[PDB]
């Protein structure tokens, strides 16, 4: 490998993901359960070849670094201020701005729509176990167009999964900390 | 695995190997019964039987005959004693005679050879024939099982009454 | 009405009564469950058996419980 | 530590003392034999023990419901015929053990009916092994436990002291 | 191959591209289902019938919230809750709409399910065209995508103006202000 030298390889870091370095030192990128069937419990159709679990592995990777990302944004906004300018939305931090917008019936709707896309695009997760080219993670979601020249989109790549690593252990201290580096505990 | 099968390899008999009559359980507790117990004489046999059945014939008898006592009476211990060896004398009157009515031989596992090998062209029924090969299937052996049965009925209802009088007194 | 999702019927989803049947057999009973899944469906007296039995037996069950748990007022 | 049952998973022929590896075939049955007895009757006594505790019908309630005190307290005239049965049994035990085509631990005679074994009834033999000895491990807790703390099983429990 | 609505969804099998406002916006594959008498042209009949019924229920409220209630009906400007004060009122009115409208709903399904079974009727036809607004083609399908959009977006909006009023009891630009 090239992290963790003492251990050779896991078996399905072969190099065909970016961001790869091979480390994997419990393995489990080689859980033979197909994750799709907890979406589709069932084979269901019978062209549904199967979907190896490094492949979903690494579409929940990219969706918890684009949410750990966002989440650390939204965050540290309602930290320094920035309010939507509306009322019902004072000042209440984070720590409890959750639970009484939970109350409020707006976190309920928040639920429903964030729902509504995770489901379409478990859908994209499903047709891709079913055989589909789409790779983990590829939403075909480029309206700027900066995602064209395939090397630029290789470094993107890359950036947003070492980005949504980062973004992960920063969210993790954050929430545990209660905010040290613009608030207190 | 199947644990039912035909016994000894006869599909036609009116019997199965099941877990419970050809187990290794049930070999062994059969064989050391006194029925099956290998070298035993009849009279053996016939003695530990009725040691065995008076001794546990004495119980009911005793405890719920009609001269009962909450408390330990001699007259019930009696009672149910007499009671015992009575029953005991009725069963022995039916293997007298069950025995004399089923059997016609003083010496088996011969008979059967015999007139199997040199001829049996006669009544039958005593020369050929004859049902199993045991001691206990001749005039002389059952009358001798009945004996036993008899002496030893008595023998362990005695036995059963003073263990019951033990019991009862210095517990 | 949880309980009638369960038999596979025509979506790949459920179970199959003769797949179940099939599958317990032991070293007491040999063949098991095999071929009654045949059995109660092309036999309506059978499947009048089963029925009428369990039927009668739940009437008793009815009777049982009326009594011992009135659940009618002023009955 | 050979082709007999009772190789699972967690650690196949698990003989890190070598206890098997120089023994005969007649030592090794005398292994299974101990083996499963001792498994039988710890998980008799597991069963045993956790029910007393939270019941005792017999003996008219009384037989205070931690063993190893309820061992003091039958009338010793139920443990003499408790003792003579398990011993009338262990002679039958012995009977059966020759007869002819006898296998270590079976009492059933399974060897009778079960010629070429299958994967389940290894399977099976494996299960009643291991449940065996997770009981022969769980009772010597057990007394262990009500002999330094005093409390039973679910008493010590409840309160928490562990 | 790819759906036009969702890049990322191989294109459903059962909408190549005929009906009005196919954009492939199918992710759980509802158009492949062939059961419980349900199938494309029942789904586009429902979406149809909802479509309209929609912008009907939208215009009324938005109608009788805006320019007010007919002569000797009751006000309010809450037309979730203004309903039973019609119905305490006139209550034959609200029970001969019913019953004409469960006759009409037994005749469509008639004709849906006729329609479906010898091919001669597109689905949500009802040969209703008094006016003859969409008699040639090249209209028809513009006609037909300015009702599916608009149906759509009637469906949503009259869903919303149900909730809002159920929940708020309150008018829908009420709720706006
Ligand atoms: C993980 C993402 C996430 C989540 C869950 C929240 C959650 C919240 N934010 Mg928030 N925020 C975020 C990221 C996030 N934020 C980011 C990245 C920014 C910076 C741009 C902000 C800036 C921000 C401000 C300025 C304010 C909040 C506020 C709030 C709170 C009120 C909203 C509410 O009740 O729910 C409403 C429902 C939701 C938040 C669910 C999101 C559903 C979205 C809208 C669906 C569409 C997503 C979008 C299209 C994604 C595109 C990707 C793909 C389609 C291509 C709530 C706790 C307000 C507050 O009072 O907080 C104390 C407030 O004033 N946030
Ligand atoms: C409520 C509606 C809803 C629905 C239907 C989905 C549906 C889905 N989400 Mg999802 N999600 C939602 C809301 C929803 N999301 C919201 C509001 C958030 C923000 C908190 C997320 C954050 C999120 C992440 C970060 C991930 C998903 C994933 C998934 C997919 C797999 C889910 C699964 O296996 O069971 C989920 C069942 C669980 C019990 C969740 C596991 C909880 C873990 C074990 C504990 C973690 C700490 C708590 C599926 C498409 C995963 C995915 O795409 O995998 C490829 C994934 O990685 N979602
Ligand atoms: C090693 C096994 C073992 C031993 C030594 C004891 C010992 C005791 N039990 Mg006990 N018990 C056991 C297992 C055991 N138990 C099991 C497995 C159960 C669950 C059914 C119970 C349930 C139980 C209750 C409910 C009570 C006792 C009680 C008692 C005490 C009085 C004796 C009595 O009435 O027993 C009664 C025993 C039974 C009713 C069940 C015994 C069934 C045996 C163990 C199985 C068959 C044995 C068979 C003859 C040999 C196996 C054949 C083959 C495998 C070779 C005594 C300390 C009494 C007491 O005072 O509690 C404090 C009481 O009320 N026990
Ligand atoms: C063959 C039948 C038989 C008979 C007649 C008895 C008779 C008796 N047993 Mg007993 N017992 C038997 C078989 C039998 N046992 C077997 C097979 C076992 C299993 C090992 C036991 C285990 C047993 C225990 C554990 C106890 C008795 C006790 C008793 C006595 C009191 C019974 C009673 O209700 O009071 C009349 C009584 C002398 C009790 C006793 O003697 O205490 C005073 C007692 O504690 N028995
Ligand atoms: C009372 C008489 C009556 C009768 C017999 C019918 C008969 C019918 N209607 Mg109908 N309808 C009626 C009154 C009636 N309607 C009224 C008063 C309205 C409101 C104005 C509607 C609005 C309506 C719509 C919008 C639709 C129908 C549809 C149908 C057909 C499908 C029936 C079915 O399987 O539903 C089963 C019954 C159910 C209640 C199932 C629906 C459950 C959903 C999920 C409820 C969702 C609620 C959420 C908030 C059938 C021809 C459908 C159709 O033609 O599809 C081709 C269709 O889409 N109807
Ligand atoms: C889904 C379609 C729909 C439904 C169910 C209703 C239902 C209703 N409307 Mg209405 N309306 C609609 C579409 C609809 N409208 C449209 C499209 C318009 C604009 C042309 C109106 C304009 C309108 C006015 C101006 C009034 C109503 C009124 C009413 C109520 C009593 C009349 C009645 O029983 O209707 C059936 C009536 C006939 C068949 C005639 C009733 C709750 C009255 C009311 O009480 O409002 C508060 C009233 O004054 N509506
Ligand atoms: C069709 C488009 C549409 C539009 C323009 C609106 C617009 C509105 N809705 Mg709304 N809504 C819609 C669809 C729509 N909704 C749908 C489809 C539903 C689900 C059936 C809802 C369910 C809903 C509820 C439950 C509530 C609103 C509320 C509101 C108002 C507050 C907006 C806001 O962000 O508050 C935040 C606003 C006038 C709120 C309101 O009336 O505020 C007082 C409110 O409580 N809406
Ligand atoms: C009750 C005994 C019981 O049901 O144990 C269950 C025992 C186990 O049999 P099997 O393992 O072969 O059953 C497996 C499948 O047939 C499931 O039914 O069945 C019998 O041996 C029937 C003998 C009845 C003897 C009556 C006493
Ligand atoms: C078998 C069948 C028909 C058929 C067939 C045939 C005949 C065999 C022919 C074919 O061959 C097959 C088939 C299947 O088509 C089935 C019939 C259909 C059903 C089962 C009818 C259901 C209709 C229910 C509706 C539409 C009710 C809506 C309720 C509302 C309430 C309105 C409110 O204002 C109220 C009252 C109180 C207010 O506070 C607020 C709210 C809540 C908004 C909105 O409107
Ligand atoms: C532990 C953890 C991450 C640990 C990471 C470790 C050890 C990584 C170690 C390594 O990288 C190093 C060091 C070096 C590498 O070479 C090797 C490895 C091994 C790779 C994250 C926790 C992450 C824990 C998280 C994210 C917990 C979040 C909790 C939240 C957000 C609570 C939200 C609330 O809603 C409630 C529940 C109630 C509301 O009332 C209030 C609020 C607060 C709003
Ligand atoms: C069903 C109906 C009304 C039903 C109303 C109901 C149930 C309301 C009931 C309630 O309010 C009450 C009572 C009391 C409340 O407490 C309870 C509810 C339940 C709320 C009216 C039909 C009304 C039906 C009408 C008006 C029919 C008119 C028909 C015409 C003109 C026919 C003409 C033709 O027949 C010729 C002449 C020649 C033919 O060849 C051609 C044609 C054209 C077909």
């Amino acid at each position: 490998s090239k992290a963790v030298p003492f251990l050779e390889a896991p078996k399905a870091l072969d190099g065909s993901l970016p961001a790869d370095v091979g480390f994997d030192p419990l393995g489990l990128s080689d859980i033979g359960f197909d994750f799709t069937y907890l979406m589709v419990p069932t084979k269901w159709d019978e062209s549904r070849t199967g979907l190896s679990a490094l492949k979903w592995f690494r579409e929940a990777e990219i969706k918890h670094g684009r949410f750990a990302m966002l989440a650390v944004l939204g965050w540290v906004a309602v930290d320094m201020g920035l309010r939507l300018p509306v009322a019902k939305y004072a000042g209440y931090n984070a720590v409890q701005a959750h639970d009484v917008f939970v109350k409020s019936g707006d976190m309920t709707v928040g639920l429903l729509a964030i729902g509504f896309l995770e489901v379409v695009m478990g859908a994209a997760i499903y047709e891709m176990s079913k055989g589909s080219d789409r790779a983990a993670g590829e939403f075909s979601f480029d309206p700027l167009g900066l995602g064209k020249d395939p090397s630029k989109y290789a470094r993107y790549q890359v950036s947003e999964i070492k980005n949504g690593r980062l973004a992960m252990l920063a969210f993790g201290g954050i929430a545990t900390q209660a905010v040290l580096t613009n608030s207190g505990f | 695995v199947s644990f039912i099968k035909p016994y000894r390899q006869d599909p036609f008999v009116g019997h199965l190997a099941t877990p419970i009559t050809t187990s290794a359980f049930t070999r062994a507790y059969l064989k050391v019964l006194p029925a099956y117990r290998p070298g035993l004489t009849p009279l053996s046999r016939g003695a530990e039987i009725g040691f065995t059945h008076g001794y546990f014939l004495i119980g009911p008898f005793y405890t719920y005959g009609p001269l009962r006592s909450v408390e330990f009476s001699l007259t019930s211990l009696a009672a149910g004693l007499l009671a015992a060896i009575t029953l005991l004398l009725i069963l022995t009157v039916g293997l007298s005679i069950y025995g004399q009515v089923t059997y016609d031989v003083y010496d088996n596992a011969l008979i059967v050879k015999l007139v199997r090998q040199m001829v049996g062209s006669e009544r039958t029924q005593d020369l050929p024939q004859i049902k199993g090969t045991s001691e206990l299937d001749t005039v002389l052996g059952w009358q001798k099982f009945s004996e036993g049965f008899f002496s030893g009925g008595l023998i362990g209802s005695i036995v059963a009454a003073v263990g019951i009088a033990l019991y009862s007194t210095y517990l | 009405i949880v309980a009638g999702h369960m038999y596979k019927t025509n979506w790949f989803l459920g179970h199959s009564i003769k797949t179940i049947l099939e599958a317990h057999k032991g070293p007491f009973t040999g063949e098991g469950h095999k071929g009654l899944y045949e059995v109660l469906t092309t036999s309506w007296h059978a499947q009048l058996a089963i029925n009428l039995a369990l039927f009668g037996s739940l009437s008793i069950i009815v009777a049982h419980h009326m009594y011992a748990m009135p659940p009618y007022p002023y009955i | 530590l050979d082709g007999m049952i009772g190789s699972s998973a967690p650690f196949k022929n698990f003989d890190p003392l070598g206890f098997a590896a120089k023994a005969d075939q007649k030592t090794l049955n005398k292994y299974r034999e101990s083996e499963l007895k001792h498994g039988r009757v710890a998980m008799l006594a597991v069963l045993g023990w956790i029910v007393q505790e939270f019941w005792h019908p017999l003996y008219d309630g009384k037989l205070s419901s931690n063993p190893l005190k309820a061992l003091t307290e039958v009338p010793l005239i139920g443990w003499a015929q408790i003792f003579v049965a398990i011993n009338v049994i262990e002679y039958l035990q012995n009977k059966i053990k020759e007869l002819p085509g006898y296998r270590p631990g079976d009492y059933l005679g399974t060897w009778e009916w079960v010629e070429q074994s299958d994967e389940g009834w290894d399977s099976y033999q494996t299960k009643e092994l291991n449940n065996g000895r997770l009981a022969m491990v769980a009772i010597a807790g057990l007394i262990v436990q009500d002999l330094i703390t005093g409390q039973a099983a679910l008493e010590q429990i409840t309160a928490g002291n562990t | 191959e790819r759906s036009k609505s969702l890049p990322f969804l191989m294109k459903p099998k059962n909408l190549d591209g005929s009906m009005a406002g196919d954009v492939g916006f199918d992710p759980l594959g509802l158009s492949e289902i062939n059961d419980v008498g349900v199938d494309l042209y029942w789904l586009r009949e429902a979406e149809l019938k909802h479509c309209r019924l929609g912008m009907m229920a939208a215009a009324g409220i938005l109608f009788v919230e805006i320019l007010g209630p007919a002569p000797g009906f009751p006000a309010g400007k809450s037309q979730m809750d203004v309903f039973w004060k019609v119905y305490a009122e006139k209550p034959s009115l609200i029970g001969a709409s019913l019953a004409a409208i469960a006759i009409l709903e037994v005749i469509s399904g008639v004709a849906t399910t006729q329609g479906r079974q010898n091919g001669d009727r597109a689905p949500g036809d009802y040969n209703f065209d008094p006016l003859g607004f969409g008699k040639d083609p090249a209209k028809f399908k513009d006609l037909q995508l300015k009702e599916v959009k608009n149906g759509r977006l009637a469906m949503i909006a009259a869903a919303g103006m149900i909730l809002q009023g159920v929940s708020t009891h309150q008018g829908a630009l009420e709720n706006l202000s």
